[PDB]
């Protein structure tokens, strides 16, 4: 058990994924959303997408 | 069904038969301008008024 331990094989490798998301149900730690604009625009954007216009 | 819709990202236009909004604002202005010139005076004069004899001749 020692050859696994030593080597790897060829193609079997792994990759990097990465991702954007919104974290919702903080009590009151989340974005302060003033200085992070970006937020507010991805939440009218899930909203717009789910059927809300604001 | 319309196929996987993104939830966070911007509405964009991906394919065909998708509208965009475009803003027509354009505001081109070129000049060009050039001269040239050039000027030339000359006067010249000599007058004997009072001839001295000796002179006379010339």
């Amino acid at each position: 058990e020692r050859i696994r331990d030593l080597t790897s094989v060829q193609g079997v490798r792994e990759n990097s994924l990465i991702g954007y998301g919104l974290v919702v149900g903080l009590d009151g730690t989340g974005d302060q959303t003033t200085q992070t604009p970006f937020t507010t625009q991805t939440l009218n954007n899930m909203l717009s997408q789910l059927g809300i216009t604001v | 069904n319309y196929g996987y819709q993104p939830l966070f990202e911007d509405r964009r236009p991906r394919n065909i038969g998708d509208t965009l909004t475009i803003v027509l604002q354009e505001n081109v202005s070129a000049s060009k301008s050039s001269s040239a010139n050039a000027s030339r005076d000359g006067k010249t004069s000599f007058g004997f008024d009072t001839v001295p004899r000796y002179l006379q001749g010339l």
